[PDB]
């Protein structure tokens, strides 16, 4: 295992591309329909910030819960006593970009529990290994990891 | 060797409804690791654009950012009379962080003649031995102004300081206070007291003044 | 709802040490980083370290190392800078400043500490009614003979913001500064509405509710 440079970002192309992510299917709100296709993650070895103290980063789709839970277990196999690490997960703030997957819980931000700064390139490794569709070693403080849509 | 931010222009004199362009150029590449700042007067910055490119939370659409390595823009497409401010870049690619050295936007507006107003001394500061005079010029564009004062007719040099506020968020106009202080000695051997004032938006010089007891 | 708040003006000779402080409410103290940036007329915005109050970690910038100490209490959501061996180079604006886990850059930032590093003395100001006079009446403060700066200014104890300017103080050739607050209100006005001036000079503890008349 390689850690990610920084700023490197897997695949190597476009997050909203056909072979990452795939394209922007718009914004999810707390009214939406869509809201229903958004279910809560509950893990206890998931760390969730939830600054905004909604819930709100607990909030994501199916495909990205499926590969969180599975990086929540390659994390503490990797450095004992630590755990995975979201600051970021469905996003009703507008902190993201203009058309953000965190918009519709199709991404993550994250980091370790120990907010150690060396790991986070190993930890973007991690949620290669884990399938994430996209990771992409986005800013000194965190990685952002992206899924395909359920449809 | 930290990573040096070089911003232009310095100042920017600008219309409402017109464009706004500034430069960021790093020393070396910062990727996109380049935040945009705005300091209105008196404040403290505010985050306007981070990753060059990403509004924060509230920023409005005229306000955009680009760039990749070396060389970024900001600008605003039409600039509004509340957008008064110095911009700064701040780099984080490298360590330390480094800001560039800000660049002024001021706002150009159509004349606005300032009106006038004389204060005498108070008495509780006569009781001390000094006699501050002071005349105010309220809500005026542009900034330049000519403020002389007399007394008994004789024009004064070298005994007033004068102050200009920040533009005017609202209107962009400015205030101008001019401040003639003697010794209460000089003061009392005196009648008349004038502020006279020439401006663009003025047709003639308007004179305020008062005669001391 | 963030807000930073940070601790009030310092005259401090030089070769004297002098300890800021900046208070966090309205989020999580330990969930975010704290920065301090310096802002002077010479050198514009530098940023001079950060400490994590998660785990107590600091990064100093090499420029502020022998100069700058940082400090948390956890229990207070309060963060201490110290500057040591201060100059004249030291006078500044001294601001903390947030971040959000994004990277190394500032969503608020407190409203800013005015060092003066000098070997002049305090003095508070003297403060003097400028007098009025349907229409436009003016009338305002003179706030004379302090050092160092700064100086607050409001009318009414903060009710009467509208029509005020506050102008930037003017240094005399004294080495003291002085400024003026006007305001303009309406003349119907001056026979019923008590005009009164708060100026606060805090390097001197120095405050003057100033009643302004006919
Ligand atoms: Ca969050
Ligand atoms: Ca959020
Ligand atoms: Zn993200």
């Amino acid at each position: 295992l390689t850690p990610l440079a920084y700023k490197q970002f897997i695949p190597n192309v476009a997050e909203k591309t056909l072979g990452a992510s795939g394209r922007y299917e718009g914004k999810i709100s707390r009214n939406s329909e869509r809201f229903k296709e958004l279910t809560p993650n509950y893990n206890p070895d998931i760390i969730f910030k939830d600054e905004e103290n909604t819930g709100a980063d607990r909030l994501m789709t199916q495909r990205c819960k499926d590969k969180l839970n599975a990086l929540a277990i390659s994390v503490m196999n990797q450095w004992p006593g630590v755990k995975l690490r979201v600051t970021e997960g469905w996003d009703e703030d507008g902190h993201h970009s203009e058309e953000s997957l965190h918009y519709e819980g199709r991404a993550v931000d994250i980091t370790t529990s120990d907010r150690d700064r060396s790991k986070y390139g190993m930890l973007a490794r991690l949620a290669v290994e884990a399938g994430f569709d996209w990771v992409y070693y986005e800013s000194k403080a965190h990685i952002h990891c992206s899924v395909k849509a359920e449809n | 060797g930290d990573i040096v931010m070089t911003q232009t222009p310095k100042f920017l004199l600008v219309s409402a409804g017109d464009k706004v362009t500034i430069t960021c150029k790093a020393s070396q590449s910062v990727s996109n690791d380049l935040t945009w700042y705005q300091q209105k007067p008196g404040q403290s910055p505010k985050l306007l654009i981070y990753y060059a490119s990403n509004r924060y939370a509230g920023v409005p659409d005229r306000f955009t950012g680009s760039g990749y390595g070396t060389d970024f823009t900001f600008t605003i497409s039409t600039v509004q009379a509340e957008d008064l401010a110095v911009y700064f870049c701040q780099q984080d690619y490298g360590s330390p962080p480094t800001f560039g050295g800000g660049t002024k936007v001021e706002i150009k507006r159509t004349v606005a003649a300032p009106s006038v107003f004389i204060f005498p001394p108070s008495d509780e500061q006569l009781k001390s031995g000094t006699a501050s005079v002071v005349c105010l010029l309220n809500n005026f564009y542009p900034r330049e102004a000519k403020v002389q004062w007399k007394v008994d007719n004789a024009l004064q040099s070298g005994n007033s300081q004068e102050s200009v506020t920040e533009q005017d968020s609202k209107d962009s106009t400015y205030s101008l206070s001019s401040t003639l202080t003697l010794s209460k000695a000089d003061y009392e051997k005196h009648k008349v007291y004038a502020c006279e004032v020439t401006h663009q938006g003025l047709s003639s010089p308007v004179t305020k003044s008062f005669n001391r007891g | 709802q963030v807000q930073l708040q940070q601790s009030g003006p310092e005259l401090v000779r030089p070769g004297v040490s002098v300890k800021i402080s900046c208070k966090g409410s309205g989020y999580t103290f330990i969930d975010e980083a704290l920065h301090w940036v310096k802002q002077s007329h010479a050198e514009s915005l530098e940023w001079i370290g950060v400490i994590r109050p998660y785990s107590g970690e600091t990064n100093y910038n090499q420029k502020f190392k022998d100069k700058a100490t940082m400090t948390v209490d956890i229990s207070s959501s309060t963060a201490y800078l110290e500057l040591a061996r201060l100059t004249s180079e030291d006078s500044a604006i001294y601001y903390c400043a947030r971040d959000w886990e994004r990277g190394d850059f500032f969503d608020y930032w407190g409203q800013g500490t005015l060092v003066t590093v000098s070997s002049a003395s305090t003095k508070g100001p003297s403060v003097f009614p400028l007098a009025p006079s349907g229409g436009t009446a003016a009338l305002g403060c003179l706030v004379k003979d302090y050092f160092p700066e700064p100086v607050t200014v409001s009318w009414n104890s903060g009710a009467l913001t509208s029509g005020v300017h506050t102008f930037p103080a003017v240094l005399q050739s004294s080495g003291l500064y002085s400024l003026s607050s006007v305001v303009t209100v309406p003349s119907s006005s001056l026979g019923t509405q008590t005009y009164i001036c708060n100026v606060n000079h805090k390097p001197s503890n120095t405050k003057v509710d100033k009643k302004v008349e006919p």
